[PDB]
């Protein structure tokens, strides 16, 4: 039944008693449920050390992965170039996939195509789906640039994208100065940050390689900055921003900021603003290129350092303190431009709101996951604050990152009791949270199943989420947020610090309980 | 708009297409006549979809795994291939279920055997067959598994069948592979046809030998609710109310068990027609079950079904039926009076999959409003048939719409609100018009049956109603 | 007892068995405490209606107000100008509660003088303590400028301030030249607002009073701005950066952005930044003068409008999207320069979020309060959002400011069942809550207790509190935020429908009861 | 740092003063001579402040209504007067308590009769009397009111005293006139001597002829510790633990039971002497009881006291007292031994209000640390007697100090640590220097007791070593 003037959805809904013993009929009767008291056994079971060692010997099963495919990479790189369509060679449900995705943690428009292959091409290859799909794509959404990538069908059946786009021009199906820059970008290599760097390299050089001859380092006196696999538009903003306030001349390749944050006006923009032709072109006369996320950029950076002959400096990714100031003192070297006054006192006033939460920030333990750039930037700045990265997840990490990250905890008294995991995924970190408990985690939407797995074993036991990552989908806007920076740092404290002492709050506002410390001040 | 002025309008947005396309297009469009009573003389559907033109389309993968098997609640469901697709398609489905999940539920998570290259060029058998063990030893309480085949499955040759059989065996455990690799078919439909075979082949006739169930003269199973927002739930509770034991959901909130019981059930009644024909048609042929056709969408199509399928049954079930008819009567007469008003006249844009682009239409002119164009993504001929004596005359139909087409559409007839997909929503919203998710139902419902109605019309006009819409225009332009 | 790897601080340690029990015979023993059926009878009393008629007909006893005094506002403007130590003529007492107050809320310093006022002054009068406390706080502390306002001592006994300024200048404390604005500021008269509001017509007159002929209205310029009692460092920030991408010249007139947010560097800075001197003494040559909050600046208002000529615009607060349009139009139409490409965007991004927001923000009902610009700004901007406003709170709000929020709300569906309530504290409100009970309240930390006693009925009574407004003493760094504007609008909105999210996932987190609708995405 | 070379600091930092201040402030600063007896010999205090100069005192308001009564729990403190002084003091102080708030315990909320215009022009006291109603309707379980005058009443010669007599008749309740407005004194210190005389006057001798109490030989009352973060409880347990009886707090978590039952214990154990030494004099002159006092900073005074305090008593406390200390002992060592080697050597200064700038030293040295410097806002010679024994040679002493003399001291010596309170904080965080408020515990503590000790060395701890105070100089410069 319903009230019509206080309606209810789902929720609570179905908490009706009619409702309620519809439900438990509906299991009596036909769902030959295991009892009660089995379920809890076995549930109190998936929280022991003993259920850990055996997850942790999985060798064949993963379980909610904490990484995506190449291809979704590949199309957010793409979607930074001026009126630029991705294009995925390969079977349609991809691309549906990629941009429902992307749709649900920016609340944006996303445009990408399929050139559909289907059975029919599965043994002759897709030659004629390439050339159709390009045609036919220039003609009616009006791209300047398509840029090409695949789908796992395609790279299965050794589709040889070079050939196909040749052959697309040659046979008239596009102009023959219409750019197609294009990257393999296989579902079963790396993760979606590969995709990123694969077709990061594709765009670089089709505009680069066959030009270089009147190229001249340092000859346009700016310094270009790729972004990599990034999904905060107030990390675009903020480096912008930054060598803006600088006085750097600067190029940032690959450049989603204003498509995927169109105002709603009335219109509906396929297309915004964008990293330009001219700009990939000119890229080389550059003084130098710095990559904002190096661990995911290593063949863009073999084609930067080899061909474009620029000394791409060795810099973590700007997050933190130390790190942000070591972006910003390497930037000054290279452009000659000095660290204005603006930025020495946002640094300070960083540190000044450091010295004000380091109280509440003081041996606060956490479980965290994500990108590997992001996930040692978290951990940089958190050892930065006094906290403990105990659990430090990468799901698409490496042997050589974890020494990176395993150094970094080296060098600071509150990594000690923290272990880094590389190929492990959710289902790990879930064990990980309940056999040695930290005080929160800082993940993406998928930790809010761990969250709510926790409660179930009891309040006390209840690990409660901190949402900085990707995907965010369950919360509105966060994606407007930032992680970079001084900006980004200051952002980050205040998150945490505030979602230590909600939790405390609710601790603590128990009447004549333990509201003896629910304190007006804290 | 005139017939003539909707013919204009379709030729006019065909001009931009190379000619191939075109041609192809123009078959895939048309203007209702409501007399029509086989569409194959207007529209063609279930074709594949023309490259480079950005369909809306989802793959058989989508069909198998997101919408057939994923919704059972006590087996696990393996992603079998490279790591992307189980990702983007984990919990993107509102098929609520009733479980300890990680326990004896599992469906929001996402099992899968995550292929490497050396999988690829070495095959997955091994790899598979190991994952099912460790599936076993790590999710006991699981009642069964599934394999669901992605795109590098069939073309590197594995034999999952054989995998499933041995494992099958060795554990005693239900098993079923399933060839929903994203290269079949053209779309999700296929999925859907892929995943009904496969029920059959490895689940459905489990019991065939089992007396052991006590049946009832009044044994149905809801065939084809994926219980999005609790759909199944709010259905469920009328039939029962009418005095019909629900034996079986297929598949929102649905177990195996119930799927297995289902071959014992008097009466199979269909919602989703598209997806779970091939099946309702299987259990006719084999066990003599007749199925039958309804629509709980609002009350005028709910009032009607209810009836007809109370028809089937004797005195005693229609007795409960007006019962039951009677209960709910000023429920939804008070959400029409309080919400018909102020929708009253304003005219919709339908896009959806295969079923609920004809089977909402109903519970739209409950509340006065009128749908002046609707299309599906993936629905077949007879669907259509279906289609067009629910619409209106010269009401504008299109098969697997592409974006272009959907935007220029929209543009000219000027919808006062537009009910599609998640990669629609945020287009449209630009463009000044409102817009209801009828995929997710935007995070809200239920929206069957008569407590779905209520929360229907509440949706329907908070959006179309709501203050942001006459913000979009600066006032200083 | 405590182990020494995970000590324990007041909670948890005080649930200890231990501490238990002896809690236990103290109460028993000593206490002579009503017994707990009784403490539950009355609390239950005081959740009904009947308990709440008895409350509203008060008319003697204040109980948790939702208001301060006068010279905290009068501190407060004056610490807007360079190099000003603000000096409280009168009792000691009072500014050690002035300054913690603001230390608490801004974590930062600060700094204000007392001449601290004894016995003897009570019957001789403080006109030594003027002089000596002038000239002391002059050699000590080396203000450019001195502003001072009184204790309601002071005003009790009639010290005629502008007699003891002058006093001081004749014999020789300070030198003539030295500025020493003044106002009189009774704590029993208005609030903390009116306090700002005298402080600055108090300066604003010395500074202009006595060099008006020489002035030519708009000959200078620039738009003056006042921003009246603001505790949001972002609402500075953000006129300012409006006015300046418009290309708008301006002089905000009592601006402590810099001197509540200096850098942790190393040394404190006592002062930093502030409106100038010449910045006041020319104000009256501006084009106008827009008022950012004017139902607490009509003593300055008047002094503007009579004094200087200027013609004050009619414009409500610039928060939410109407105001905020309504805003910018007139400082263009004042200015003569079009409002620019990026505010127009800027305007049509925060329109994007409330179309990707409105359906989760749709009818929820509020309890709100603050101060009087604030409370009627916040209200028009959950009107637009689609949101009932039901219980609006302004203690030391008027007749005139309720008769134009009245019209704000019957201009909206969204406010019908919505009632303005003047002179109510948060006890009156406290029974609102219980009564017709809200989704949420947005208020200050005051309504952490509120909170607490909602969920004392139980958990699906409890009121969840969003803070925004002053002060907020329990969260760090929220005083970085915005509130005015296209930006602050925003940064309420994400807030609003995230705490509307946040509250839902916690009721939907109960595994196999309710977290059927605990969706991934929402 | 030398003994001259702490003068010339001195004359050095009062050169900035016009002559009058000068002269004045050099007779509150002094360097410390740890065998003076006589502490007139070499400072001055609980003068006035002078004007202008940002003291840091409060007011009698502060030191009646903040400190005193506002704790007493089941009672409901007026703030009587105009709005501000109810508000800047609500819940600022961590005197925390066991009840059930707006029922039967009241602490952190802000009663105020809220004083207009009209008020002032023709007095508060019919005001007054309908407040006391209105207290009485809708706060029916309170169990007496206290009246804390704000700096009008006594200016505008209203009487107070005669409405408390005339209602506290009426409606047989305890009603307490307490004349603490803030021009009374210098500082909060006068405010402690008012609220003390107060309570002797309206509310200690309720039960001087009622003789139902059941007395025992063990009966204390912990007298002058107002529970911050838990302080009293976490003394109480010890002394209870030891075999006392503890029948009253003053007045943390106190309730008014409590103080009136007061007069019937055996010993009266002063922690904070400044504001309550009046009252246990004034109960050893009316009922013969001795008081003493202690000091529960850290576990070398902890352990003293307890001998001490047990010395009172027979062998059987005695001995209960000796296996208090041997439970304790390991806890504490391992305390030391975790905190003491992060903290060796390491110099602090001091400057808070009347107890806690001498008392807290031992807690310091127990760690290894040294205080370099200490003061008091509003202590009185008695109080720097007791000082300068605990205080090491040369070391610099402070009365009533300035923002100023805070700041340059501070600059000239150095120190690694400053505890202080919250109008300091920021100013020498700002400066790099770890800070501690040692007022509010920083919204950490309990610091009193064994238990209180390991919460004080993990405290000094995590700030003077935190990594943050490595990074206040950008690397560039
Ligand atoms: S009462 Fe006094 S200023 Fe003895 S007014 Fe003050 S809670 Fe201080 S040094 Mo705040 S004489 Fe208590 C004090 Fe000490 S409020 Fe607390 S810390 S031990
Ligand atoms: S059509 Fe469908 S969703 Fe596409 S792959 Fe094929 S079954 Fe799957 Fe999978 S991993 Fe990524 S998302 Fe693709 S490229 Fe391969
Ligand atoms: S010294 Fe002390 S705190 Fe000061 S007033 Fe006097 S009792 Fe009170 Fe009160 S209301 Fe405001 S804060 Fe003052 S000016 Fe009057
Ligand atoms: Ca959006
Ligand atoms: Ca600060």
């Amino acid at each position: 039944s319903q009230q019509v003037d206080k309606i209810k959805a789902s929720y609570p809904l179905f908490l009706d008693q009619d409702y309620k013993d519809m439900l438990a009929k509906k299991r009596d009767g036909f769902e030959e449920k295991y009892p009660q008291d089995k379920i809890d056994e076995v549930f109190q079971w998936t929280t022991t050390k003993e259920y850990q060692e055996l997850n942790f010997q999985r060798e064949a099963l993963t379980v909610n992965p904490a990484k995506a495919c190449q291809p979704l990479g590949a199309v957010l790189c793409a979607l930074g170039f001026e009126k630029t369509m991705p294009y995925v060679h390969g079977s349609q449900g991809c691309v549906a996939y990629f941009r429902s995705y992307f749709n649900r943690h920016f609340r944006e428009p996303v445009s990408c195509v399929s050139d559909s292959m289907t059975e029919d091409a599965a043994v002759f290859g897709g030659q004629q789906n390439m050339k159709d799909g390009l045609q036919n794509c220039k003609a009616t959404y009006k791209p300047d640039m398509i840029a090409v990538s695949t789908t796992c069908m395609a790279e299965v059946i050794g589709d040889d994208l070079n050939a196909f786009i040749n052959n697309s021009k040659k046979e008239g199906f596009i102009p023959d100065e219409f750019p197609v820059p294009f990257a393999h970008t296989p579902s079963f290599v790396g993760s979606h940050v590969t995709g990123w760097d694969n077709m990061f390299e594709g765009i670089a050089r089709y505009f680069t390689l066959k030009s270089m001859d009147d190229k001249v380092v340092g000859s346009n006196k700016k310094i270009n900055i790729v972004p990599g696999f990034e999904t905060y538009l107030g990390n675009f903003r903020v480096i912008k921003r930054m060598l803006s306030e600088m006085g750097v001349g600067y190029s940032l390749l690959s450049d989603p900021e204003e498509v995927l944050d169109t105002p709603a006006d009335g219109q509906f923009r396929m297309y915004a603003g964008g990293t330009t032709q001219e700009e990939m072109k000119d890229a080389p006369n550059a003084l130098n290129t710095v990559l904002l996320q190096p661990w995911h950029l290593e063949k863009t950076k073999k084609f930067v350092e080899g061909t474009w002959k620029h000394e791409v400096p060795k810099l973590n990714i700007p997050m933190g303190l130390d790190w942000t100031d070591e972006f910003l003192m390497k930037v000054s070297e290279i452009s000659g431009q000095p660290i204005p006054a603006s930025l020495t006192k946002e640094r300070g006033r960083l540190v000044d709101m450091m010295t004000d939460s380091h109280t509440w920030l003081h041996g606060k333990r956490f479980a965290l996951w994500g990108d590997p750039d992001f996930v040692m930037g978290l951990v940089k700045f958190l050892l930065e604050l006094g906290c403990e990265p105990v659990h430090i997840l990468c799901h698409n990490g490496n042997e050589r990152w974890k020494k990176a990250v395993d150094a970094i905890l080296a060098a600071s008294p509150y990594g000690k009791n923290a272990t880094v995991y590389i190929g492990k995924d959710l289902w790990h970190l879930r064990s990980l949270v309940f056999t040695d408990k930290p005080d929160f985690m800082i993940g993406n939407s998928y930790g809010k199943f761990i969250q709510r797995d926790t409660l179930h074993k009891g309040k006390e036991f209840e690990v409660p989420l901190i949402r900085i990552g990707f995907p965010i989908f369950d919360r509105h806007h966060l994606h407007r947020s930032t992680t970079l920076g001084y900006e980004g740092a200051m952002q980050i404290l205040t998150t945490l610090v505030n979602s230590i002492l909600e939790r405390l709050d609710e601790e603590t506002r128990g009447m004549q309980a333990t509201d003896y410390n629910h304190d007006l001040v804290r | 708009m005139s017939r003539e002025e909707v013919e204009s309008l379709i030729q006019e947005v065909l001009e931009v297409y190379p000619e191939k396309a075109r041609k192809d297009r123009n078959k895939h469009l048309a203007v209702n006549d409501p007399a029509v009573t086989q569409s194959k003389k207007c529209i063609i559907s279930n074709k594949k979809s023309q490259p480079g033109l950005m369909t809306i389309r989802g793959c058989a993968y989508a069909g198998s795994k997101g919408v057939v098997w994923g919704p059972i609640k006590d087996m696990i469901h393996i992603s079998h291939g490279p790591v992307g697709c189980g990702q983007y398609s984990r919990a993107g489905r509102r098929n609520y279920y009733i479980g300890t999940t990680g326990v004896n539920a599992f469906v929001t998570m996402n099992f899968t055997s995550d292929f490497q290259e050396k999988d690829i060029v070495f095959g997955g058998d091994k790899k598979l067959a190991k994952l099912i063990d460790e599936v076993e030893t790590l999710f006991p309480l699981n009642k069964g598994i599934s394999v669901q085949s992605e795109c590098p499955i069939g073309l590197i040759g594995d034999d999952i069948e054989s995998v499933s059989k041995v494992k099958g065996a060795e554990l005693s455990k239900t098993i079923v592979p399933v060839r929903c690799e994203g290269f079949r078919g053209v779309s999700q439909s296929l999925g859907h046809h892929i995943a009904n075979d496969a029920v059959r082949d490895w689940v459905l006739g489990k019991r065939d030998e089992d007396t052991t169930f006590a049946s009832t003269p009044y044994d149905v199973a809801i065939i084809g609710d994926y219980n999005i927002g609790g759909d199944a739930w709010s259905s469920r509770i009328l039939l029962e109310e009418m005095g019909l034991r629900c034996v079986a959901q297929w598949s929102g909130d649905g177990s195996i068990s119930e799927i297995e019981l289902t071959p014992k059930v008097k009466l199979n009644l269909v919602h989703c027609y598209r997806s779970m024909n091939y099946i309702s048609r299987h259990m006719e042929e084999k066990y003599g079950i007749p199925w039958m056709e309804y629509n709980f969408f609002g009350p005028t199509k709910t009032i009607e079904s209810l009836r007809a399928i109370a028809a089937k049954f004797d005195e005693s079930i229609q007795k409960k039926c007006e019962e039951v008819i009677a209960k709910y009567k000023p429920e939804w007469e008070a959400v029409v009076a309080k919400y018909r008003p102020r929708l009253e006249g304003k005219r919709v844009m339908l896009y959806i999959g295969g079923l609920r682009p004809r089977h909402v239409i109903g519970a739209y002119e409950d509340l006065g409003m009128e749908v002046v164009g609707t299309g599906y993504e993936f629905a077949h001929n007879d669907d259509y048939d279906r289609t067009m004596k629910e619409m209106g005359d010269s009401t504008l139909l299109y098969d697997d719409v592409t974006g272009y087409e959907f935007e220029e559409f929209v543009k000219r007839i000027k919808p006062d609100l537009i009910g599609s997909g998640i990669k629609e929503k945020f287009i449209f919203q630009k463009m000044g018009i409102p817009f209801r998710e009828m995929h997710s139902w935007d995070y809200s419902g239920p929206y069957h049956g008569f407590d779905g109605f209520a929360i229907f019309a509440r949706d329907m006009d908070m959006t179309l109603n709501n203050p942001c819409w006459k913000k979009l225009q600066a006032p200083w332009e």
